[PDB]
């Protein structure tokens, strides 16, 4: 087609297997930070807690809600409160979510991501459901209830990113290789006797010709070819880890291009 | 005269040159830039009698005067901290010190607890293209968070044709793909009204 | 408690603006740019990019402390060329790669069947 | 009256005067005699252009805190002190279809040197034009006065 | 701003004098004015905290608004025909344009040879909409009108931006006007000043007219108490 | 409405004020809690 070229090796829900060939390293790895790190996500970011009688604090259920995934397809056209120009939150800016359990039963009751249900409206977006990938359909387990226990709070999501915290990262690892069999010799390989037979050969070298000793040292060499896997924790699809990924990184560097333009 | 300001809520930097090409055809000369400043403060009393806003905008005009309008409850006051501005008889009497400030510098050191600083959008570096008996101003929008869009001043001295002269320019925003924009030639004396307008495009 | 607030990693200070191109004094035709609210995950694109650049005689990064959010970056270019007009085009040449990459990318996943 | 109102209004404090600004009492007063050199020639002109090209044409020339008592005596002065001018309006026949109107208005504005201002609108409001124009020199009013007659004015 | 004066007085009687001697000393006769001035505080009925969204303390204060006026709105049929000029003093839809202010209490210190005042001011040139009179205007900032006085006098302009203004004020009221300087003049030299040098150069100026006019009239520094607005 | 102190075992609210005596009504057990106040807290989810 033009430039660097992608051949996907395995898609699913959650996976994404590729091949990123005609790109720079500094280029892979860019993308790589930014699918981690910048992409916004909506995540709970108050929480209002009007009754608790759990066996844990306040503050220890507030962090897990946090770390809730939440539908954050739509989170394009949801404004950071920070930029919104209201008082606090608003539905221009925020998704409000509401928790109350309830120990009815002798046996243990439990509190789920699924309990969660959304107050504010919506303006018909894909945002704030709290992503349920479980098989018996109950997400995540946020509370353990006996009798007597109520949990009353209220929840405020917002728009972020992972640099501000770790719960708006909408990736969960990233694998990033590249020149399986070491012809670039970017590693000097550790061993006692052999470092062939020490160290494992990567799945990726069956994707790559072996050097056949038989050949002097190629430094004319470059690093193109990286062998990537990108996992979604819910909040976004696969895809568009990958692409609103590029999309950041490529809006980060027209901030550049524009500011030189003001000055 | 009349005004209108036309707000393009979904936009980019870029946005701005690619309305600004549109009227390439319609261009005559170009004036100097201009600049712009808009505030929002939030009333802090608890009390307030029901159906009073809490909410006052601040819209300061750079060589338009220096000048700052304040708007609240369909209201407006025009201010100045030019001291070129002052009217000749209040420096001869007293009444003032011939040495004024902003408004705004007032409102956020002398009357900080009763009003607070929201938000502050500026616009700098704009462009004044002027076309056949309309003048259009064009500037970049940013907040503390970036980017905020795009503003478009329409000035036009012509008390006819304005409606068509309005109607015209949201046509060349359809041709840059530049759908979902406010746009406001709202009322309430000239420098009132334009700035109420601005508050109407972006409230 | 002495802890910065976590938005200080991308969000511009209260009069601070991203770019701040200061001239090199030691060398001619030399600049630096200091780049406010940013880290390696530009930096080093950017420096990767001006090496791609034949016209470009140098290019470095450095992230001076990990407490800050902000690198420095020195261009040098051989003369008649100008350092800001070389960061405008390396600048360029990344997005117009990135916006074959998604093209690409796009492209190739339309076709997956899972 | 100039530098004790000066004095007065604003300073709160001391005077500030420019000789450029405040040089003229000589160099104002000689630009009197440039100009009604310049209105002769300008006459001459109208006449050989116009005036006798279309019979009935003529010319008819036209004048274009409280400190208020010190203002009202300069005021006075500015008889001597305004930048000199005068507007030659020029009387064209009535076409019954349309009424021409052409007038020029000649002016100093740094007190020596001449700028001719002419204005033409015949309007037949299916025809109608109108000129609002500038000149410095006077070969050019010679050259755009011919070609308004000439087109617009003559039969 | 900062306004650096001194003040003084004088009875009725030493008028005359007192005008000859500032006539002779500043070269120029005297300059009749006036100016009203309309005093708001923090409306009562509304209360709010006294801290900053940074949660800094912040004292409440009073807003004066002040103009002039056409000198025939101060002269009755009494006074009719009488030389509009110095003698006079003796025989006592949209808003207009309006100086706005906001003062400090003096700078403090001992033994100071002038009083020291910021000044925050900012002018009102005009106003449209619903409530457009300025008394509506000061509501919608959370301010009510608490009181009023009218300033009418003389002033002299003198060297190095020196101003001196021999003054009666009147405080208005249906009940009536009373004369807050009854019995005679309050007497003001003052200069404003938008560097520590000028500063001190500035004082100078008041020291030296202080010090020309020793033995005649005395100006000093005003109490610092007695120039604080602020609302308690 | 409104429960001053809760009973530590037997869990049931208690209401009392000043000089009212510091026990349950059932059970002996001087303990006693505060319960909850209404001022409902906000907590940031990081
Ligand atoms: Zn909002
Ligand atoms: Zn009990």
């Amino acid at each position: 087609e033009e430039g660097p070229q992608v051949k996907i090796r395995e898609a699913s829900k959650d996976n994404v297997d590729f091949i990123l060939s005609n790109v720079d390293l500094a280029m892979a790895n860019s993308l790589r930070r930014v699918m981690i790190a910048e992409i916004p996500t909506l995540a709970i970011d108050s929480v209002e807690v009007e009754t608790n009688t759990t066996v844990l604090a306040d503050e220890f259920i507030a962090h897990r809600l946090g770390l809730i995934p939440l539908q954050s397809m739509d989170i394009e056209q949801l404004e950071y409160s920070r930029d919104c120009f209201c008082e606090d939150h608003c539905d221009k800016c925020s998704v409000v979510l509401t928790l109350q359990a309830f120990g009815e039963s002798e046996s243990t009751t439990n509190v789920y991501s699924k309990d969660l249900v959304i107050v504010s409206n919506l303006m018909g977006r894909n945002i704030g459901h709290p992503i349920i990938q479980d098989k018996e359909g109950n997400g995540v387990l946020i509370c353990k209830l006996r009798k007597g226990q109520e949990l009353k709070l209220t929840c405020v999501a917002k728009k972020g990113i992972a640099k501000e915290h770790a719960k708006w990262g909408p990736a969960a690892a990233i694998e990033f290789e590249y020149d399986p069999w070491n012809k670039l010799k970017h590693t000097d390989y550790w061993y006692e006797q052999d470092s062939a037979k020490e160290w494992p050969q990567s799945k990726n070298c069956e994707y790559e010709d072996p050097p056949n000793e038989g050949d002097p040292f190629d430094y004319k060499a470059q690093a193109d070819t990286f062998y990537m896997n990108v996992e979604s924790v819910g909040s976004i699809p696969v895809d568009q880890v990958v692409v609103r990924g590029i999309d950041t990184l490529q809006k980060k560097v027209a901030s550049i291009l524009l500011a030189l333009t003001q000055m | 005269g009349k005004s209108a300001v036309i707000f393009v809520e979904r936009a980019t930097p870029a946005t701005l040159t690619e309305l600004k090409d549109a009227l390439s055809n319609s261009i005559l000369s170009v004036r100097d830039p201009w600049s712009i400043d808009f505030r929002t403060y939030r009333c802090s009393i608890k009390n307030l009698p029901a159906d009073v806003s809490k909410l006052m905008y601040s819209i300061t005009f750079h060589h338009h005067g220096r000048q700052t309008v304040l708007i609240k409850d369909n209201s407006a006051m025009v201010t100045t901290a030019a001291a070129a501005d002052i009217p000749p008889a209040l420096v001869f009497n007293g009444s003032s010190t011939g040495v004024p400030e902003s408004i705004d510098t007032i409102l956020s050191s002398k009357l900080s607890n009763i009003w607070m600083q929201r938000q502050l959008i500026k616009g700098d570096a704009g462009e004044t293209l002027i076309l056949d008996g309309l003048t259009v101003r064009l500037v970049n929008l940013f907040s503390s968070t970036g980017f905020k869009g795009l503003l478009i001043e329409l000035q036009a001295d012509e008390a006819g044709e304005f409606e068509t002269k309005i109607a015209g320019i949201e046509g060349h925003l359809a041709e840059i793909r530049a759908k979902e924009y406010k746009t406001s030639s709202d009322s309430l004396n000239e420098i009132c009204d334009l700035a109420y307008q601005y508050v109407r495009a972006l409230e | 408690m002495n802890a910065p607030d976590r938005f200080e990693l991308f969000l511009l200070g209260e009069g601070e603006s991203k770019l701040k191109i200061d001239p090199d004094t030691k060398a001619p035709n030399a600049v630096v740019i200091t780049f406010e609210k940013e880290d390696h995950t530009l930096g080093n694109l950017i420096r990767a990019e001006l090496l791609n650049d034949r016209k470009v005689l140098f290019a470095a990064y450095k992230v001076e402390h990990p407490f800050f959010a902000r690198f420095k970056l020195r261009i040098q270019t051989t003369e008649g060329y100008d350092p800001k007009d070389a960061l405008k085009n390396a600048c360029n040449s990344i997005i117009n790669k990135l916006g074959a990459l998604k093209t690409n990318f796009e492209t190739e996943w339309n076709l997956q069947t899972l | 009256k100039k530098t004790l109102r000066s004095r007065i209004s604003s300073p709160h404090g001391l005077i500030n005067l420019n000789v450029d600004d405040d040089i003229l009492i000589i160099r104002p007063i000689l630009g009197k005699v440039r100009f009604a050199n310049y209105k002769l020639l300008l006459k001459k002109i109208i006449k050989d252009y116009v005036l006798d090209i279309v019979p009935g044409s003529s010319i008819t020339e036209t004048e274009v805190e409280n400190i208020t008592k010190l203002n009202k005596e300069i005021r006075a002065f500015d008889k001597l002190l305004n930048i000199p001018r005068r507007e030659l309006k020029i009387n064209l026949p009535l076409t019954e279809h349309k009424s021409p109107n052409l007038s020029l208005m000649l002016e100093s504005p740094n007190y020596c040197n001449a700028l001719i201002h002419i204005k033409f609108s015949a309007g037949t409001e299916a025809n109608a034009v109108s000129f609002d124009t500038t000149f410095s020199d006077f070969k050019e009013v010679e050259d755009f006065l011919h070609f308004i007659v000439a087109e617009y004015i003559q039969q | 701003v900062q306004q650096l004066s001194l003040f003084g007085s004088i009875g009725d009687d030493g008028y005359d004098l007192l005008i000859s001697t500032l006539t002779t000393i500043s070269g120029n006769p005297p300059l009749l004015y006036n100016s009203l001035c309309t005093v708001w505080k923090p409306n009562p009925s509304y209360d709010v905290e006294n801290v900053n969204s940074r949660n800094q303390l912040v004292e409440p204060n009073r807003i004066k608004l002040s103009k002039e006026v056409p000198f025939s709105y101060l002269i009755d049929e009494t006074m009719m025909d009488k030389p509009l000029n110095f003698r006079i003093l003796k025989s006592f839809e949209s808003c207009s344009p309006w100086s706005l202010q906001i003062s400090d209490i003096p700078a403090a210190g001992n033994n100071r040879s002038v009083s020291m005042q910021t000044i925050a001011e900012t002018i009102i040139l005009s106003s449209a909409g619903k409530n457009s009179s300025v008394s509506s205007l000061m509501n919608g900032l959370g301010y009510v009108f608490e009181f009023q006085y009218l300033t009418i006098g003389v002033k002299f302009f003198m060297k190095h931006g020196l101003i001196l203004e021999l003054q009666k004020i009147w405080q208005i009221e249906e009940a009536g006007n009373s004369q807050i300087t009854s019995g005679g003049f309050l007497l003001k030299a003052y200069i404003n000043v938008s560097d520590i040098d000028r500063i001190n150069y500035t004082e100078t100026a008041l020291m030296n007219l202080k010090k020309e006019l020793q033995g005649y009239i005395e100006l000093s520094v005003p109490d610092r108490q007695s120039m604080d607005s602020r609302v308690a | 409405a409104t429960l001053k102190y809760i009973c530590a075992e037997c869990s049931s609210k208690l209401s009392l004020s000043r000089t009212d005596a510091v026990r349950c009504k059932d059970c002996g057990h001087r303990i006693l809690l505060k319960a909850r106040t209404k001022r409902l807290v906000q907590f940031e989810a990081r």
